[PDB]
């Protein structure tokens, strides 16, 4: 969140509140503790360009998977979620696209759909079941996936 | 009758109105439409005085189990430059996706337009519904003759009629502009 | 203002209505005599 | 030509019964805004004698 | 307990049938409260997701 | 007796010249549905 908004104040300052945002982000609350963490970020300019990459391919491809998927087999809770897209998603003109070109934003869109997905599970994690507090020695299990 | 509502969500925006039609067994005899779940319908219009092609939409229909009975559907009409044409079909082609099956109903606007004459936050939640009533108006149609309904469900909208645009002098015959 | 008012209300008020009576009368001069040429 | 008989006999019943609805339609629509202006003087004039009155 | 298993089993078999624990959050009487059910199937992470949602429509 | 005078004048006229537009909107609704099934 913290790397999003400090490029849309580089190009136009007068849309984020500097001291709305260092009061929300450094805070971490787990556990009952809070962590103050430490920014002065070039680590994180993958993830900002392909989860912004995805967030305009998203209201077309709900739209154009579902005027698709109408019959009379259609799956009965999706019946429920077409009420949770919004009015402006249900007002998109898909016929302003040429055919190869509907084509190259669904195969792109998949494609940062699951590698975005699979990168947060990923599963190098360990089990601790045992933990000193002041010795900070811990046994565990490790499981890879 | 779910089969209106449908397509004024998913064919609403890529139209200008929705002629809701529902087709009774009369005019199913004569055409002969044999109503599986399989079929998938096609609709797109033949204009006149004009370049004549528009975009094909597929359209949902389901019948209804019953005070009509009958086959359900909803017709796109397309108003090019603000208006309607009187003379303008709207052609509904009927297919089978696997087995052997093609027919073509056209239907024509004057048989459509006149009978339309009577903190955290909260995310939007809009179900389809038939909560709407419907407004069962008579007509006939032109090519075989058969009748057929069409429903006007309630919503510059009472001030004005639905517009039309009738074609000018010279013409031909509106016998031989119809066929 | 009995003058005034009554001057402007009471006239231009009904001169929109008058023209719209006429309006009535054009409209079937023009559409029952496209009848008869299109369809009859 | 005996089928174009029937098609000039029976397309020119079934438009003119759709002109003659549209007919109706449009004047139907037009005594509506009669009644919304004949009406409107009539709230005025409910309100006349408090308009002069300024 | 049988009460709160729920197993949903021609099908291969492998050396496995895991058990999954599925925590449903719900509202009864207009108040929030939540269910816990427990399911029994060899079919694979995929299916029984698939498997999950049926059994969760209502 | 303006606000008497008025009263009745400027609604009495005004109520029967009103049921007068809409006894147009009734003859074309009685005649032009007439002429359907006597002629047409």
């Amino acid at each position: 969140v913290y790397h999003i908004y400090s490029k849309i104040s580089a190009g136009a300052p007068g849309d984020v509140n500097m001291a709305e945002l260092d009061l929300y982000t450094t805070n971490v609350s787990f556990m009952g503790r809070t962590y103050r963490l430490d920014v002065d970020l070039r680590v994180l300019d993958d993830l900002s360009m392909y989860l912004c990459i995805l967030s305009a391919l998203v209201p077309r491809g709900c739209l154009r998977l579902l005027t698709a998927l109408v019959r009379h087999d259609r799956h009965p809770l999706t019946e429920v979620f077409e009420g949770v897209v919004p009015d402006e998603v249900t007002r998109i003109d898909l016929d302003q696209l040429s055919v190869p070109d509907d084509i190259t934003r669904m195969r792109v869109m998949f494609s940062y759909l699951q590698s975005l997905s699979s990168i947060f599970n990923l599963g190098p994690r360990l089990h601790v079941y045992a933990y000193s507090a002041e010795t900070l020695a811990a046994s565990c299990w490790y499981s890879p996936r | 009758m779910d089969a209106h509502a449908i397509n004024e969500r998913y064919v609403g925006p890529r139209c200008h109105r929705l002629a809701h039609v529902v087709l009774p067994r009369t005019f199913l005899l004569h055409h002969a439409i044999p109503l599986e779940p399989e079929i998938i319908f096609s609709t797109y219009t033949r204009f006149s005085r004009s370049p004549g092609s528009s975009r094909r939409l597929v359209v949902c229909g389901k019948r209804v189990l019953p005070s009509p009975s009958g086959l359900a559907l909803s017709l796109p009409l397309f108003s090019h430059d603000g208006n309607f044409h009187p003379f303008d079909i709207s052609v509904l082609r009927i297919s089978c996706p696997g087995s052997n099956l093609s027919l073509t109903v056209r239907f024509l606007y004057l048989s459509l337009v006149v009978a339309m004459g009577a903190p955290p936050v909260r995310l939007s939640f809009n179900p389809v519904n038939a909560d709407v009533p419907a407004t069962w108006r008579d007509a006939t149609n032109v090519y075989s003759g058969a009748p057929y309904y069409v429903c006007v469900y309630e919503r510059e909208d009472d001030w004005l009629p639905i517009p039309l645009s009738f074609p000018e002098e010279p013409v031909p015959p509106p016998p031989s502009l119809v066929f | 203002t009995d003058i005034d008012t009554a001057k402007i209300t009471l006239i231009s008020f009904i001169r929109r209505i008058k023209q719209k009576v006429a309006a009535l009368s054009a409209s079937l001069a023009e559409t029952v005599d496209r009848i008869k040429k299109w369809y009859l | 030509s005996q089928l174009v008989r029937n098609r000039e006999r029976k397309t020119k019943a079934h438009l003119l019964s759709l002109e003659l609805d549209r007919l109706v339609q449009v004047h139907d629509s037009r005594v509506r805004v009669i009644n919304a202006d004949i009406d409107a003087v009539k709230q005025m004039i409910g309100n006349m004698t408090w308009s002069d009155n300024i | 307990p049988c009460d709160m298993l729920v197993d949903l089993d021609r099908e291969p078999a492998g050396l496995n049938v895991t058990i999954y624990a599925s925590l449903v959050y719900l509202r009864v009487n207009q108040r929030p409260s939540m269910a816990l059910t427990f399911f029994q199937s060899g079919k694979g992470f995929a299916e029984v997701v698939a498997m999950i949602k049926d059994h969760f429509t209502d």
